[PDB]
């Protein structure tokens, strides 16, 4: 019944390739991820109003 | 009575071979289709060419030196040597391959009803109905994938003395079980093949009772060949299987791995397939291995073993984020919606999944295949 | 659920007949609609949000 006792928490978002070069330091093993692409979001789990 | 408003769930089943593909991107706006070229070096015997000239100046059939061949009168009679004067003597010639592979389309729906929706007690259910789809497709995924890769194998060792899947049988003189023999042939093919190795040898601990182990291929087998392989025993009589708690320390085990034998390090994968009646008929003289009924008659049961290598094969990925496969997922809940032209009342939906997957094979010598019987 | 109750859908929806009605007054909208604008003005009465 509290937050501050929580071991974890998990959060998803959507975010795109300038959001994480905006630091480049910090995210590590950037590549391997295709972007030449064209797909819907999907992610049934993800819950959104983007179409 | 009082219902528990709890449910009983069964997880997902683990898969294997999937997280070994590798994945290609391929655009869109192309086709269905994806190719490589390959050179081959010179001294090989796929160089077959029509640009030779031998030492004595006069046409010769091959272009290339000497062929994949280690004897020596053969490599000391098709030397280039060179005179002094020399000209226009040795010439050679180069050959490149294609390969290729294809994308295919998948797909599967199911549907329900709005008062089935409202009035069922359990509440929740299209949860749990969406759950056992997004399961369903991801394992008929992994297996499509291992079936395949076990139809486009490159090196096949049928165990005993068979020569076909017909031929493979459990009962006779030599019945068609794997042996410390045949482990030791596929380690020997696969390193004259250059194939690499996966893990590196593990030398002893410090603690009491902990053996030396210096396996360094993985090789996956099914459930039931289990005990077979712990009830092997090598040239000298002693026990062959090393199982993990031996060498856990001094060591990281791999998920899924029950011990080493030989120079495998053995993994159970539980959703293994093997065929069904591809062995010989079998009679009352069986000494207990698997058998199945086809066509009203008994045939053995023939079984993998599979080591796939390093850089073999890659997965074509068709618009799925750089993944080897992504699911696209629909619902439509009834009403307005689905209120049909033909019929306005709106009672039913359905939900619908599909995704393409292909495959690409780089080099087919390097995947490796051992069909043998599984005891019951 | 609670979502389903407030907006008229899933299990709140009336049934439907052929020659009656499908009104369904909102009760839990028409709360809910006073609550919101009870409690949100005192978070914009003045130029500063913070002390």
């Amino acid at each position: 019944g509290d937050i501050n006792k929580a071991m974890f928490a998990i959060v998803s978002f959507e975010t795109c390739k300038a959001d994480l070069l905006k630091e480049k330091d910090r995210y590590h093993n950037l590549n391997k991820i295709d972007w030449q692409s064209s797909a819907p979001v999907n992610e049934p789990d993800h819950a959104t109003t983007t179409p | 009575f009082f219902w528990l408003k709890k449910a009983i769930i069964t997880a997902r089943k683990e898969q294997y071979f999937m997280p070994l593909a590798s994945v290609t991107n391929m655009p869109k706006h192309y086709g269905k289709t994806i190719k490589v070229y390959e050179y081959v070096p010179l001294l090989d015997d796929r160089n077959i060419n029509d640009q030779g000239i031998d030492a004595s100046g006069a046409t010769i059939v091959n272009g290339n030196l000497y062929g994949s061949s280690k004897d020596i009168g053969n490599i000391t009679s098709k030397l280039p040597l060179l005179t002094e004067n020399g000209g226009r003597v040795n010439r050679v010639g180069f050959t490149r391959i294609a390969r290729e592979g294809s994308i295919h389309k998948f797909g599967f729906f199911y549907e329900f009803t709005q008062e089935s929706i409202d009035f069922d007690s359990d509440d929740g259910l299209m949860e749990h109905l969406s759950r056992e789809l997004m399961n369903g497709a991801t394992q008929i995924t992994e297996a499509v994938l291992q079936k395949d890769l076990l139809a486009a194998a490159g090196t096949v060792l049928y165990a005993g003395a068979a020569t076909s899947d017909a031929t493979i049988t459990g009962e006779g003189s030599t019945p068609s079980v794997v042996s410390y023999k045949n482990l030791m042939r596929l380690d020997q093919i696969l390193t004259e093949n250059r194939t690499p190795t996966q893990t590196t040898i593990i030398t002893g601990s410090r603690m009491i009772d902990t053996k030396v182990i210096g396996a360094t291929r993985v090789m996956y087998v099914g459930s039931e060949l289990v005990p077979e392989l712990k009830a092997m025993k090598d040239l000298f009589g002693n026990k062959a299987f090393i199982e993990t708690q031996h060498y856990a320390d001094a060591g990281t085990i791999m998920n899924g791995e029950v011990g080493s034998i030989d120079k495998f390090r053995i993994i159970q994968v539980p959703e293994m397939l093997h065929w069904a009646g591809a062995g010989a008929q079998a009679t009352g003289a069986n000494p207990g291995y698997r058998t199945s009924m086809v066509s009203g008659q008994e045939h053995y049961d023939v079984y993998p073993m599979l080591v796939v290598g390093d850089d073999s094969f890659t997965s074509i990925g068709f618009q799925t984020d750089g993944k080897s496969l992504k699911f696209t997922v629909m619902t439509k809940m009834p009403g307005k919606e689905t209120a049909d032209r033909n019929d306005p009342y709106g009672e039913t939906g359905f939900s619908s999944i599909k995704w393409y997957y292909g495959i690409l094979v780089k080099r087919p010598e390097r995947l490796a295949l051992i069909k043998t019987v599984a005891p019951l | 659920e609670w979502n389903d109750l407030m907006r008229i859908e899933g299990k709140a929806k009336p049934p439907k007949v052929k020659g009656r009605s499908q009104v369904q007054p909102k009760l839990v909208r028409r709360q809910a609609e006073w609550r919101y604008s009870a409690l949100t003005e005192p978070f914009l009465g003045s130029n500063k949000l913070f002390k």
